[PDB]
């Protein structure tokens, strides 16, 4: 009922066929729960690929703490009593929130989580849930938006410009990284947002890590011998700051 | 050394050179070290110690060994080479592995199992 | 002159004949550039032969290094630290008393910094990092969790298990963190120097009765080949004092 509308809206742009190529996507789309009403997902055409951007809900004392860059403040507001649990493993999370603030101090160490799904499975309400309570106190879990962050963190690592806004992805007691896999020079893997993984298990910090998809399969994604038994160990460099749980 | 440079300070002292009038020979276990053996004696006695070498390849021809040697006077071959393309900062010390074997005289025979006739011609 | 320095550095390990065998090495060592205009040559004892490894280039930092941690919070020292209780009443007694008994090869016994976080495991080795600093020796602060993640999974390999073993002062952080597969990295470090001898360094969060719930099982009598080399190089010591996080 939405796809039809979008299709004809951009049918001048959206080359044809593909259905069979994106079969997996469209089938996974219908198979899942999907749906939604601080933001909403909308499709956008970026070059030759179609992405999913969040626009603030038109329906629009923690946000002096909960200020995240490269995403807006209309769409950061979800709690834990705002709870109508319908799908499974959204239930298997009632000891990874209340007990994910009682011992996540400053250099507490261990294993958080690895959120995933497709492109909008109430992720911005669980990365907005679990965290709030940490910052409801003087504890830690920074919000950050990677697909928007990096867009100039290739060409802003310069003359103090963003140089000085970009050492705090390494030193805040905790910090999250969002829907990477969106786009991507390969230096940022080990210079901008791969510099989040070595300086956080060397002094060790209880950091959150999210994504469009999962670490166990984010190990073979980018091959547009090398990164196969070599693309797995960044999902390993990921695997130790957190303990993975389902999002069915 | 007494003596033209053999290649190593381990190999020049003992051989005292090099000298004019010498038929050398080297043999290894099953691919266990006889090829690159010479592929780095006379090459470093062709790009580091003076001698315009007429080289002559056998089972492994020359349009193959250059994929197996551009990585000696430029620090490469573990990033990897037999996997494909390289990065724009790894495009580095290749242009000095492309300036330390190019302004020089290395003259090889690509021809495999031919007797001494064509060669001593 | 370099040979003299190396000889007394590893005297406990090196033998007179070893010197004459590695003569070529030690002579080549002194003959070449001792300084640099990116690395410097240092002698290391490898089995029965002495080799020459390169380490990367008042004086307090250049003659100090660290493996797999950040140099932000390591600004620590001896003496001046506000001493708390029996947590540090007997902690600055075996790192200042022996600033000249880290003997090159003449058994200069070590320490083992365990216990609890933010107080003592790695900053008491950051303490030496700016104290054993003026005299001109290196002191590499190796970190464990950060090592075996490129060494639990597989550029070169058999290279950095030797300039971790050919320099006079060292400092290891967190033993038991994250038969087995953690084999050719840390396990061998303990066996070697019963025939070489210097000042040994390891540290963790787990004491000598707690180091072993994490170095992983085998089901055996096949794991205590390196643990009668701690019980004879220090004492069962921990640290419970002041948070610095």
């Amino acid at each position: 009922q939405d796809v039809q509308a979008f299709l004809k809206e951009n049918e001048e742009v959206i080359d044809q066929k593909m259905i069979e190529k994106s079969l997996n996507k469209l089938y996974e789309y219908i198979e899942q729960s999907k749906n939604c009403s601080g933001y909403h997902p909308k499709l956008v055409v970026n070059g030759r690929s179609i992405d999913i951007e969040y626009y603030e809900c038109p329906v629009k004392k923690q946000q002096s703490l909960m200020k995240s860059m490269y995403i807006q403040q209309d769409l950061l507001g979800a709690t834990f009593q705002q709870v109508d649990i319908s799908d499974p493993s959204r239930l298997a999370m009632f000891q990874h929130v209340t007990d994910f603030l009682k011992s996540y101090n400053e250099t507490g160490k261990g294993k958080g989580l690895y959120l995933y799904g497709k492109f909008g499975v109430g992720k911005t309400f669980m990365l907005a849930a679990i965290a709030n309570e940490l910052a409801e106190k003087e504890y830690s879990s920074m919000i950050v938006y990677v697909p928007e962050f990096v867009r100039e963190l290739k060409n802003s690592l310069q003359d103090q410009t963003l140089e000085e806004k970009l050492n705090m992805v390494k030193t805040t007691p905790v910090l999250m990284l969002d829907d990477i896999g969106a786009e991507s020079t390969s230096w940022v893997r080990d210079e901008v947002i791969g510099t989040v993984l070595q300086h956080r298990m060397s002094q060790q910090l209880p950091t959150f890590f999210s994504s469009n998809f999962s670490p166990d399969e984010l190990k073979h994604h980018f091959t547009y011998e090398k990164e196969e038994v070599k693309a797995a160990r960044l999902m390993e460099r990921i695997l130790y700051l957190a303990a993975p749980i389902r999002l069915d | 050394i007494t003596g033209i440079p053999t290649g190593f300070t381990e190999l020049d002292r003992m051989t005292s050179g090099f000298q004019r009038s010498d038929l050398i020979i080297v043999a290894a276990r099953p691919s266990v070290g006889k090829t690159a053996f010479a592929l780095n004696i006379a090459q470093n006695v062709a790009t580091k110690t003076n001698e315009n070498v007429a080289i002559f390849s056998l089972e492994m021809s020359a349009q193959q060994l250059v994929m197996r040697m551009l990585c000696a006077e430029g620090n490469i071959n573990a990033q990897n080479l037999r996997t494909g393309k390289l990065t724009p900062e790894d495009w580095g010390k290749l242009t000095m592995a492309m300036g330390s074997l190019s302004n020089a005289g290395i003259y090889i025979d690509d021809t495999p199992s031919i007797r001494v006739s064509d060669i001593r011609a």
